[PDB]
RNA sequence: GGCGACGUCGGCUACCCACCCGACCCGUCUUGAAACACGGACCAAGGAGUCUAACACGUGCGCGAGUCGGGGGCUCGCACGAAAGCCGCCGUGGCGCAAUGAAGGUGAAGGCCGGCGCGCUCGCCGGCCGAGGUGGGAUCCCGAGGCCUCUCCAGUCCGCCGAGGGGCACCACCGGCCCGUCUCGCCCGCCGCGCCGGGGAGGUGGAGCACGAGCGCACGUGUUAGGACCCGAAAGAUGGU
RNA sequence: GACCUGGGUAUAGGGGCGAAAGACUAAUCGAACCAUCUAGUAGCUGGUUCCCUCCGAAGUUUCCCUCAGGAUAGCUGGCG
RNA sequence: UUUAAAUGGGUAAGAAGCCCGGCUCGCUGGCGUGGAGCCGGGGUGGAAUGCGAGUGCCUAGUGGGCCACUUUUGGUAAGCAGAACUGGCGCUGCGGGAUGAACCGAACGCCGGGUUAAGGCGCCCGAUGCCGACGCUCAUCAGACCCCAGAAAAGGUGUU
RNA sequence: AACGAGAUUCCCACUGUCCCUACCUACUAUCCAGCGAAACCACAGCCAAGGGAACGGGCUUGGCGGAAUCAGCGGGGAAAG
RNA sequence: GCAGAAGGGCAAAAGCUCGCUUGAUCUUGAUUUUCAGUACGAAUACAGACCGUGAAAGCGGGGCCUCACGAUCCUUCUGA
RNA sequence: AAUAGGGAACGUGAGCUGGGUUUAGACCGUCGUGAGACAGGUUAGUUUUACCCUACUGAUGAUGUGUUGUUGCCAUGGUA
């Protein structure tokens, strides 16, 4: 819409929005991020903390498939199934809990958060941290590995 | 241009005054400084462990944190066109207790009790403080005597 | 000439919304006329919410609003707020309370509607209650936003916790000087 | 040039890259240019199948993709030794045939 | 209440003329231009903030812990149709849903109750639950009392209500949890007893957690890269006459 | 006469040729002309096109091979 | 430099305040000490005047300045160079200063009536065309109104 | 020595270089018939003084101010290039 | 007199002489000064080790105070 | 008689002149490794346009007098 924009608005005007005395010509502080050590220096510091320098080690030839791992933690981890499954999980017959793998939901890794329901399980994921798998240990569950 | 040095413009200020050179008196250490007191800072000249600056020097702060030698002070300082909480370690001989407050701690202590001395007797007594007011009419007496004609003197050099 | 004055005067809150919505336009239409008419202070606050942009009306899911409800004395309320409503996977069973929103979505009515609870507009809400008795209007967390964790200091000031506009996390990606003290300074 | 809490930038466009430019204008073009080549493909051979041969159950490399079975290129030899039929009797029967493949 | 006919009545403009008062020629850089500063004889037409990419924030819309077909595919051979429509075992993928460390890697729930081990500065079992606490906090709830054509008896209502209550978003503060490092320390575990794994308590570093708000599209402003609002060098290079 | 001239011939651009003046090389020479790279770059000039309403500045701080310029804070407006 | 102003600078002028009761501490340590913290309870009218505040985001232009009081530095001085405080000009017309960037009044939507400020009122030129008051002054270079645009030491039995 | 369209000083002769200008001729200029440009140009075109970006044509206060032109002229337009 | 340029400070002393010593060490933050309220540098108050001195309270983590110095990239040594 | 002192954009280059300084050639001295430098000396070196407006100088003429001629008068300006 060139209708709704400023150059409409802005036309008639000598300067065209730019001043006077300033005069906007084409590049008046150099052409993208020159100078950011010398006189944008206030600019990368202040807003960019970290900008310049050697920080790590290289690693060439990463592929990031060998350190693909998703996460999901323990609410998120009921609804990998149906609702139907924990409403029939509880019922009182016997102790017999469902399985909920992660693997066929898209998941490696089981981490921890808090409120894990009453009911059991057997959790069948790649990784486990320690506070995710006390939480299922607690709750009746188990914790069974897959590779 | 102009030396931007601590302890710059104190050749004055940071010295002793006069004739009370030499060492400290001591219940200048043995004052008592909790949280929230009051308290303002002028810096002396012969301990040179803590002297804070000379933007603190005459001015008025609070204090927050009280250590074995010192005592942190929250300040405000008058920067360009906005003022900081600021906080300073100045050590115990640069400061003394502000009575600045200590002359509103009576008209809160007395003003307490003589409002419930109202609340016993019933009256109105009108405890908050008023300015000078204007000049009530009395009555002058030229008793005995007439006043006394005064002129202006001449010019002699 | 009267003073100085370096004019604030143009208040600069909005008294309409920017939007063309014709059904929001016809409940404004209704609660202003509550508003000025009906002397409570509830309808006010209800008036000035719809004309929010959507950012002032962020959207309140349903483990805010059924935990804003388990309090002492709103056993029997409605939870009146303008804006949307979602429901958190996180939350297990719900309770059958009345609720009352501008555009609920499609899984939470679903389980509002299967505990038992209703759900209401603001149509039927004046209809209900046109002073608002018995309304618990809650909000949304409106500075849960992406935006305001760039909001602040700077980042690079001191302890600051601001968050710098990087377009890409990772080592060698703004971590090197400012940020570790061998590496020249931290700030 | 920069200015207030902005991203560092870098555009790469210091390069004349206005002479190296492609728009997709023919795209419904060809779209309807591969739809008369699948036709004209179809109604061309036979009742042989059509989008070709059958290809094999495939298992991805890579960590990542390792979960899930994909369509592969042809029957490694192998398997077509224990099914029974010859190596080049069977690319006329639709079977897709890839010697270097390994069980 | 009164006055007036075929040349008079009212009217004003980019009409003309006169008078009295006011009034230096525009644009432009500049502390300062009527300037003895520069550009401008006149008229006509052409003539200068665009578009693409990226990002930021604001706003509008759709869906919403998800969102998005953009690339393909399907539908008689249809002008408009280079459109529109659909797919979902086409969601691969992108961004978001989790952070932190150079890395190996690790990876965010607590409080109470009842008891016990030297209830030993430490903790253990079981239940109840469940995002802690303080100060403010719109709205809402309760509310003695208060307000009506004769008095004691009863009803809805509404306005006034000191006080009290649960407290939204949000701010300040305190506590808690996860990762990196530090200090001090004791205990537990066994696809195997080790230059092995795990735990503790205090302090600090983090773009964290503390019941999710994002995604897609559109518009506006801003910044950048591109010829980049328009025009402007003295040059440099390659190939030729 | 180390003379004057015609025509033919040779020398071509960082090269030519010069009794030397940085002279001449097609009205061009302290590095020709032609086309292109190329709309080369410009912190420097000049220009920058309709109306009304409302608000309304700054020439100062700090850093920069900085001093005809920028980044930064202040002053401003718009949205809330 | 003993002494030491005027102007100035900070703080305080209540409910986040005051009082009382109890309990945690691994800090402190003759001590139911000291100090912090936490919980609970009790009493709100606490200088004058004026005023609606609080808060975040995005952000252009600017980054040559100039003048006048008063205060001051270099300089013989300057419509000179450089500071301090405040107001102005720049960005601002209007009335007066004949004239004018900055002086004196006063700040401005388009008009009608009234009144004024600074400044004036012989005639240009609106208004003393008042029977204005009291004196001083004669110049063969009279004098005549902030900034502001012309004069000193010295001298006169010129007049007062 | 000889030679310089080389640089300089004096002397003789010679002369309008001069004292000091005058007169004559040709060609123009001038006027007419035909034919006919360009430069330049905000608007324009009389002064004094004042103030002003300190050196005005315009502004301020004064002096004043009659059409239309011709031949010249080099004060000015801080004239043109 | 206090190393030195000045100013401030200092008397059983901060000076002068003597006796032991290495706190001129190890480590995390906070704060002040310059300031944009960034950095270096300098400084202050602590906290945790390990020490020195003194009979002890204490004092000490350089110089009585105000000056005496230096990023990224790279090199080099040290540390588990 | 006297050879007083000054101004008018240090009056006056579309009035002249071009000796001087002050482009390019060249010589010498000093300075510089050098290219070159020298209010150090010397020598050779293009001075454009008026036809516009005003000022001035002359030349007609214009207004008024009914027309036209003759003879005059003096406001003013200059002035030896
Ligand atoms: O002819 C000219 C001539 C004269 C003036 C101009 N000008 N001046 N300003 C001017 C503005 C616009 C046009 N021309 C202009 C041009 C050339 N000559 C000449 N004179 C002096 C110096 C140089 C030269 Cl070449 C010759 C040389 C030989 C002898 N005869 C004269
Ligand atoms: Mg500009
Ligand atoms: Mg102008
Ligand atoms: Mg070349
Ligand atoms: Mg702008
Ligand atoms: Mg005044």
């Amino acid at each position: 819409p060139s209708r709704l924009r400023k150059t409409r608005k802005l036309r008639g005007h000598v300067s065209h929005g730019h001043g006077r005395i300033g005069k906007h010509r084409k590049h008046p502080g150099g052409r993208g991020n020159a100078g950011g050590l010398h006189h944008h220096r206030i600019n990368f510091d202040k807003y960019h903390p970290g900008y310049f320098g050697k920080v790590g080690m290289k690693h060439y030839h990463l592929k990031r498939n060998q350190s693909f791992c998703p996460t999901v933690n323990l609410d998120k981890l009921w609804t990998l199934v149906s609702e139907q499954t924990r409403v029939n999980a509880a019922k009182n017959k016997t102790g017999a809990a469902p399985i909920i793998d992660v693997v066929r939901s898209g998941y490696y890794k089981v981490l921890g958060k808090g409120k894990l329901p009453k009911q059991p399980v057997i959790v069948k994921a790649k990784f486990f941290s320690r506070r995710a798998e006390e939480k299922i240990k607690s709750v009746g569950g188990a914790c069974v590995l897959v590779a | 241009t102009n030396t931007k040095g601590k302890r710059r413009g104190t050749r004055y200020m940071f010295s002793r005054p006069f004739r009370k050179h030499g060492v400290v008196p001591l219940a200048t250490y043995m004052r008592i400084y909790k949280k929230g007191d009051i308290v303002d800072i002028k810096g002396m000249g012969t301990v040179q462990k803590g002297m804070p600056h000379k933007c603190y020097h005459g001015k008025t702060g609070r204090v927050y944190n009280v250590t074995q030698h010192a005592v942190g002070i929250v300040v405000n300082k008058q920067v360009k066109g906005k003022i900081l909480a600021k906080r300073i370690n100045v050590r115990i001989e640069h400061i003394k207790h502000s009575k600045s407050r200590d002359s509103f701690l009576k008209r809160v202590k007395e003003n307490d009790q003589k409002k419930k001395e109202a609340k016993e007797k019933g009256t109105w007594v009108q405890l908050k403080r008023q300015p000078a007011p204007p000049r009530e009419a009395h009555f002058v007496r030229t008793n005995g005597k007439e006043p006394e004609l005064l002129e202006p003197i001449p010019y002699e050099f | 000439g009267v003073d100085i004055r370096h004019n604030k005067d143009r208040k600069v809150r909005r008294k309409e919304p920017k939007s063309q919505d014709i059904y929001l336009r016809l409940l404004v239409k209704l609660y202003r006329f509550l508003a000025r008419r009906t002397n409570s202070t509830f309808n006010q606050v209800v008036l000035k919410r719809l004309f929010m942009s959507r950012t002032n009306r962020p959207p309140l899911s349903l483990s805010r609003m059924i935990r804003k409800m388990k309090l002492p004395g709103r056993e029997n309320k409605t939870a009146v707020v303008v804006g949307t409503i979602t429901d958190d996977v996180r939350v297990q069973e719900v309770p059958k309370l009345k609720v009352c929103a501008l555009r609920v979505t499609s899984r939470a009515r679903s389980r509002i509607l299967r505990a038992g609870g209703k759900i209401l507009t603001f149509d039927q809400l004046a209809l209900d209650s046109p002073k608002g008795c018995g309304t618990v209007l809650l909000s949304g967390p409106r500075k849960g936003r992406e935006v305001y964790r760039h909001f602040g200091k700077a980042p690079g000031t001191p302890h600051s916790h601001t968050k710098p506009y990087v377009r890409s996390k990772g080592r060698k990606f703004e971590r090197a000087r400012g940020r570790r003290a061998s590496r020249g300074y931290k700030n | 040039a920069p200015s207030r809490n902005g991203m560092v930038l870098k555009p790469h466009f210091h390069k004349d890259w206005q002479r190296r430019v492609a728009t997709w204008f023919n795209q419904p073009a060809r779209k309807i240019r591969r739809r008369k080549a699948r036709q004209a493909k179809a109604r061309r051979i036979a009742p042989r199948p059509a989008s070709g041969p059958i290809r094999p159950i495939v298992r991805c490399p890579t960590v990542r993709y390792h979960t899930k079975v994909r369509a592969g290129r042809g029957f490694s030899l192998e398997e077509l030794r224990v099914a029974g039929i010859h190596k080049k009797v069977a690319r006329t029967i639709g079977i897709s045939v890839d010697p270097r493949r390994r069980n």
